[PDB]
């Protein structure tokens, strides 16, 4: 059902971009639009897109708009899979990245909370300390020697481990590894650390930076010593360094009340720090 | 009679006990106040609550003490704060619903009742510091005070955890409640069985916000040998960011004790528990000390409305307003307030007065962009020693909300901004606000300004002009805003500055910096005979009473009235000089030129303070007269 | 509750004469002095005015927790004996049985008060009758460990008072009960699963987590003392010595003070770099029973 | 040079509790002001002072009061 409701949001969005995106008549820019975008991207075949938010917010009265904004991390997979669907339909090596822009609102970095977590948002600030571009897995072929490698999948969320199932064989496991660097897909990336805009900061609170990671062809778009405007893909990164913070800090101690006694305790603290992410980067300002 | 295991607080029957109170109170507080408003507070105020729907009924504590019943519940709240606060929350919710069913259809309709109502008790007890506290009180409501050094960014904290499966996959999630997240080993869908790894996806889980505010407390009443301690309080939820760095704050909250892992690898805990405050309630504004400006607050008005909140800007009743607008009529007002500022301090009225305008100083202007001349007016004063020149500093320091007080030579250009210290709690590098950055807004006070090292004062040529400071050093490179008045004390070389000699020479200083100060006071003793007798009559009093009373008496003086007055004047007035001024205004400047252009800037700012007072949106052609005379006042003192 | 060795001296000259011969407490006290705190303590715990009055409201917290612990402590016994007697089949015996089959809150967890000793100088030394010879920190050989000793020196440092935890309480929440672990030295490892007699031998052990209101904290403060600088031998340099402070005596000490500190002197395990120890060493410290300040 | 002025100060700082005897070169400027240093065991970075802070609520005593140079004189001033 949650699968079904989410999938419904899929079909609704896919219908959106396939349904008319443009009301402009006579002289134009007459319809469509986004088809023209898929095709203009098919011109140089660089496989990433730009689609505006405002339209999408207006069309459905926003039920879809809000459905995207609030649960957006939930709704990534359905969306890029939907784009893949339409591409498969009208178009003939698959890497896709979808980035909205032109949000209705701007939020200061100091105005960031955890209620907007996992949800797309807009943040503008002064970029600082860009960092050289390094590859990333997210698709890897890794298995043991026994009995065969070339299994390619998973490592989706940042972990980075490991193969999910159907080990070894026949040694079936558990186990772990081994990872190939000869077979996998990589993308990007460069990290940049963005600072609060000099003019804004509340007295005397003094500026506080946050960290924004750049994946996508959005790479290198950022510039050191410049004001920029980002759109959300917001998320979280875990942090070891918070101890003696003070607490009270939550933990992972597992519930073993199943099974029976005849692994140990297995406790891992979970302490996260907010760090923004970016699909879209503009130099506006 | 039930019970709670350790609390001796019987569930319910304290709810009855609390309700008879809540519904019926009025004022018994005045029996402690001794009397010398009629109807009860809480039903009215709780109504205001219900229409506004701000939630956050902050109670008082003590309204309870002294009233019967609840004579007991006060004790039970000071001792067992958390549980009791939960009870009270429930009670208030039920009291809401029961209040609605009287009026039938309310607020369309039944939703608002289910919304969470919570208490933020304050004003609890007179406590001694932090340091004084025993391990005997681990969890209790406790009061603190003192400026805020720094605040960390928001740290996210779990509320509802989230989980997915490798198989099938299924999405269910376990809520935290008590402080651990216990995940099921296996499994949902399949189930089965099967011992398949249960993934924890941390972007789908729900968080709340935990910030941490470092605090430098002043308990006063210092037992010695103690030196100022530092504290760390973790706020929560809505209270996040509701406190700027540098404020003087009254915060109340529950004392706390938690261990912190030593190894960071092993499970081991360090024993020797580390302690901190949980800060249930914050009490930013004060009656006794002056109120912050609006322009500076800005966003925290434009924000903090949306998620709502409580307190912040000091609020004024109606009839007292009706008293202010009456007092404004009084003709001797400009004189009157001047005597009221420093009650102990005798004569020297024009100093009191110039400073009086330092409190009202200027009018802020953004143009289209840039601009920003603020209201800032800056005052040096020099003279023979023992002239009270330091006392004023103390007093202004006491009134001005955000100001900071620095001695000469106890200062350095690094000390006045951007320390970039190691945090030592997290073993990280964190930025600290310097002394001028804190002092942003209100008034920085300076001792022995003449005596500053040569590298220092090189900070001020930045501030006085730009009104911001530009820090390109070390880690972070930015121009950050400090908008602040300066009141500087100076001792001439003499130290009696003596007749003749060039005075402009005899203040020392580079003359360019010296010309920059808005209004420069030179105080002198003409040995009036005929004075010292009068002055001795003033000071040699007290004497009586030993318990200080009737200081300047018999003299008509405002006390707490002048602060709400000054505040009111500042937020609700924005004077413009229009046409009338410019002629005389200019001819003054020329008359001085016949000095530097700054003196003009000075006049137009200083004067607009006068006009800011008296509640005039427009300057008179008059009132620029004394506004000059104040600059000429020192000249009648430059004759020798 | 402050104990004096002086009035003990007079107790013995009362029990000496006027016999029968009573074994000497004091010389047994200085020479060990650690054990006697705890033993003296249980000696006291038995005989007390029992009710002795109402606990009001406040009064205090941690007074009520105590009260309810003692109360549940009584009711358990009353219930067990009530039950056993019902079955059958002089009356001392059943009481004994009930007392030994039941789990109760140990005395040491419920006391509410502390015990300290003050050593004898003084007029009594010339009585004639050692426990106080004010000593330099040079004067302390490492052969005195365990004894009750009195030193005089300048306090320095003397860091902030904070809660230290002697025993920790956990609550199973499943089997109910409580779990009290005693805690020693610098660190401890928090226990998990369950030790509950009812969560023993079960298929599923319940999980427990601490409650900081239940546990027993002591006020802990550490302070260093340096040689009075007169007593230093001609060459060399003034030495330093550590001291611990628990319970009531806290906050009584301050820097720049010249003081006679009287405490039972005990070792705590440490050494330098691991490769620097022959073993086992002790690193020592001084414990503080009673403070007497010059000036 | 004589008249034994300082012996009165050893005297007083002996009699008065919370008295502290210091000299100029002597007690450094950092001697009177309080440094911030990491506190062992309990934490952290506690202000530890000397002279003036160390002795307060009681008499502080100074010798060679001329040779104290400048930064010190500002404190005492
Ligand atoms: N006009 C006055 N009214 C009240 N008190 C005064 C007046 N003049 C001097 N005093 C008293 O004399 C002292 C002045 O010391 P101060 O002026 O601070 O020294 P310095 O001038 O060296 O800074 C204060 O305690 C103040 O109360
Ligand atoms: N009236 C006096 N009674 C006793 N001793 C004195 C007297 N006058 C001077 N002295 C001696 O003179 C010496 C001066 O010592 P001191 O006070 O250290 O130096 P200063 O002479 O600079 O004050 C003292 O040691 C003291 O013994």
């Amino acid at each position: 059902v949650d699968d079904v409701t989410g999938e419904k949001v899929r079909e609704a969005f896919e219908q959106f971009l396939e349904d008319f995106s443009v009301q402009s008549t006579d002289t134009g820019e007459v319809e469509k639009v986004y088809r023209a975008q898929i095709e203009f991207m098919k011109i140089y075949d660089l496989n990433t897109i730009y689609i505006d938010y405002q339209h999408l917010s207006m069309r459905e009265n926003g039920a879809l708009a809000m459905a995207i904004s609030e649960q957006y991390y939930r709704f990534l997979p359905f969306l890029q899979k939907g784009l893949r669907r339409v591409v498969r339909k009208y178009a003939p090596e698959r890497v896709f990245q979808i980035s909205f822009f032109n949000l209705p609102t701007v939020h200061r970095i100091r105005d960031i909370r955890s209620e907007k977590i996992g949800s797309l948002l807009s943040i503008s600030g002064t970029v600082t300390r860009t960092s050289e571009v390094r590859p990333e897995l997210y698709k890897a072929s890794f298995t043991c020697d026994m009995c065969r490698a070339i299994v390619d999948n998973v490592e989706q969320s940042f972990k980075y481990t490991e193969p999910t199932f159907c080990p070894n064989p026949s040694c079936e496991n558990r186990a772990f590894w081994t990872l190939n660097v000869t077979r996998s897909r990589f993308l990007d990336w460069q990290k940049v650390r963005i600072q609060e805009n000099a003019n804004e900061i509340p007295t005397g609170s003094m500026p506080r930076t946050l960290d924004v990671i750049l994946r996508g062809d959005s790479v290198e778009r950022a510039k050191p010593g410049d004001r920029c405007k980002f759109t959300g893909v917001e998320i979280v990164v875990p942090d070891v360094t918070q101890l003696g913070l003070p607490g009270v800090k939550p933990s992972s101690t597992l519930d073993t009340r199943g099974i029976s006694k005849t692994r140990s305790l297995g406790v891992r603290d979970l302490t996260y720090k907010i760090s923004f992410l970016a699909c879209h980067v503009i130099s506006i300002g | 009679l039930r019970i709670i295991w350790g609390t001796n607080v019987s569930i319910q029957e304290c709810t009855t006990n609390f309700r008879n109170f809540l519904m019926s109170f009025k004022y018994k507080f005045r029996k402690i106040l001794d009397e010398r408003d009629e109807e009860l507070y809480y039903i009215k105020q709780l109504n205001e609550m219900r229409e506004l729907g701000t939630s956050n009924l902050n109670l008082d504590a003590r309204n309870l003490l002294a009233y019967k019943q609840t004579e007991d519940l006060y004790h039970q709240l000071l001792n067992y704060p958390q549980e009791v606060i939960s009870i009270m929350d429930q009670t208030i919710k039920d009291c809401m619903v029961s209040l609605i069913v009287d009026n039938n259809l309310d607020y369309d309709l039944d939703e608002i009742e289910t919304k969470f109502y919570k208490v933020r008790p304050y004003n609890v007890g007179s406590c001694k510091g932090m340091r004084e506290l025993n391990p005997n009180d681990i969890d209790k409501l406790i009061n603190l005070k003192g400026l805020v050094l720094r605040s960390t960014p928001v740290i996210p904290d779990m509320k509802v955890a989230f989980f997915k499966c490798n198989v099938c996959d299924h999405t269910m999630a376990v809520e935290i409640d008590r402080g651990v997240i216990q995940e099921p080993a296996r499994c949902e869908r399949i189930d089965c069985n099967e011992p398949n790894s249960m993934s924890l996806i941390h972007n789908r889980c729900s968080f709340a916000d935990k910030q941490v505010i470092k605090l430098q407390e002043t308990p006063d009443f210092v037992p010695d040998g103690q030196t100022p301690h530092s504290i760390s309080l973790c706020v929560y939820d809505e209270l996040v960011d509701s406190c700027r760095a540098g404020d003087r704050i009254e915060v109340t909250g529950t004392f706390r004790s938690i261990p912190i892992r030593a190894n960071s690898r092993q499970r081991v805990l360090k024993s020797l528990y580390k302690t901190y405050v949980d800060v249930v309630h914050v009490k930013v504004s004060d009656k006794r000390l002056d109120v912050d400006t609006s322009t500076i607050e800005q966003e925290l008005m434009q924000n903090k409305v949306d998620h709502n909140e409580v307190e912040e800007v000091r609020q004024i009743t109606d009839q007292d307003l009706a008293k202010i607008r009456e007092v404004a009529a009084r003709e001797d007002l400009y004189s009157l307030l001047a005597r009221s500022i420093a009650p102990s301090i005798y004569e020297l009225e024009d100093v009191k007065k110039g400073i009086l305008l330092q409190l009202f100083g200027g009018t802020n202007k953004t143009f289209t962009k840039g601009g920003r001349y603020r209201g800032d007016i800056n005052i040096l004063l020099c003279g023979d020693p023992s002239t009270s020149k330091s006392q004023i500093l103390q007093y202004v320091h006491k009134i001005t909300p955000r100001g900071v007080y620095t001695s000469g030579k106890g200062s350095s250009a690094v000390g006045l901004t951007a320390y970039i210290t190691r945090d030592v709690d997290t073993k990280q590098l964190v930025l600290e606000s310097g002394a001028l950055v804190l002092s942003d807004g209100g008034v920085c006070c300076i001792d022995e300004f003449d005596k500053m090292s040569d590298s220092t004062r090189s900070v001020l040529h930045e501030v006085m002009e730009q009104q911001t400071i530009s820090i390109a050093k070390a880690g972070i490179i930015t121009t950050l805003n400090a908008r602040s008045s300066i009141l500087a004390s100076a001792n001439p070389i003499g130290s009696r500055y003596n007749p003749n000699l060039p005075v402009t020479e005899n203040i020392d200083l580079p003359p360019p910096l010296l010309s920059r100060f808005d209004l420069v006071y030179l105080v002198l003793d003409k040995v009036d005979e005929k004075n010292d007798r009068e002055l001795a009559k003033h000071l040699t009093n007290l004497y009586l009473e030993d318990k200080p009373e009737h200081i300047s008496q018999d003299d008509v003086l405002p006390v707490e009235f002048l602060t709400m007055y000054i505040s009111y004047a500042k937020e609700h007035i924005h004077p413009i000089i229009t046409e009338a001024a410019k002629t005389e205004l200019v001819r003054a400047y020329v008359g001085m030129r016949k000095a530097t252009t700054r003196q003009l800037e000075s006049m137009i700012r200083l004067a607009e303070a006068h006009a800011k007072m008296k509640l005039k949106n427009v300057v008179e052609l008059e009132d620029v007269q004394e506004a000059v005379r104040l600059i000429r006042s020192a000249i009648k003192d430059y004759a020798t | 509750v402050i104990i004096d060795l002086d009035d003990i001296l007079q107790y013995q000259n009362e029990k000496f004469l006027q016999g029968t011969q009573a074994d000497d407490l004091v010389s047994a006290i200085q020479q060990n002095a650690n054990h006697f705190t705890e033993l003296f303590c249980r000696a006291i715990d038995n005989n007390m005015p029992l009710p002795t009055k109402e606990i009001d409201y406040k009064d205090d917290v941690l007074d009520v927790i105590l009260n309810q612990r003692r109360l549940r402590n009584e009711r358990m016994l009353s219930d067990r004996t009530n039950e056993i007697r019902s079955e059958n089949l002089m009356n001392d015996a059943l009481r004994e049985v009930v007392e030994d089959e039941t789990e109760l809150f140990p005395p040491n967890l419920t006391r509410r008060y502390f015990l300290y000793f003050k050593p004898l100088s003084q007029n009594c030394a010339r009585r004639y009758r050692i426990s106080s010879k004010p000593l330099s920190v040079r004067q302390i050989k490492g052969d005195f460990l365990g004894q009750l000793i009195t030193v005089r020196g300048i306090i320095t440092r003397v860091s902030d008072v904070k809660p230290a935890v002697e025993v920790i309480a956990y609550t199973c929440d499943q089997c109910g009960y409580e779990v009290f672990q005693e805690v020693n030295s610098r660190t401890f490892t928090p226990l998990s699963e369950c030790t509950s007699e009812e969560c023993s031998q079960n298929q599923t052990k319940g999980q427990l987590f601490m409650s900081t209101r239940a546990s027993k904290f002591s006020a802990f403060q550490e302070c260093k003392i340096q040689e009075l600088s007169q007593q230093v031998p001609v060459g060399h340099i003034p030495r330093s010595l550590n001291i611990h402070v628990n319970g009531t005596l806290v906050r009584s000490l301050s820097p720049g003070d010249i003081v006679d500190v009287t405490g039972i002197f005990l070792p705590a395990p440490y050494t330098g770099f691991k490769a620097l120890k022959a073993g086992l060493l002790t690193e020592t410290y001084l414990e503080a029973q009673f403070v007497r300040q010059h000036k | 040079p004589g008249v034994a002025k300082s012996q009165l100060l050893k005297a007083i700082c002996k009699i008065s509790p919370r008295g502290v005897y210091t000299t100029g070169k002597g007690s450094s400027g950092v001697g009177l002001t309080a440094a911030v240093m990491k506190d062992p065991v309990t934490d952290e970075m506690i202000l530890e002072g000397g002279a003036l802070v160390l002795a307060d609520n009681g008499i502080c005593c100074i010798d060679e009061f001329d040779k104290m140079d400048e930064s010190d004189r500002t404190a005492i001033h």
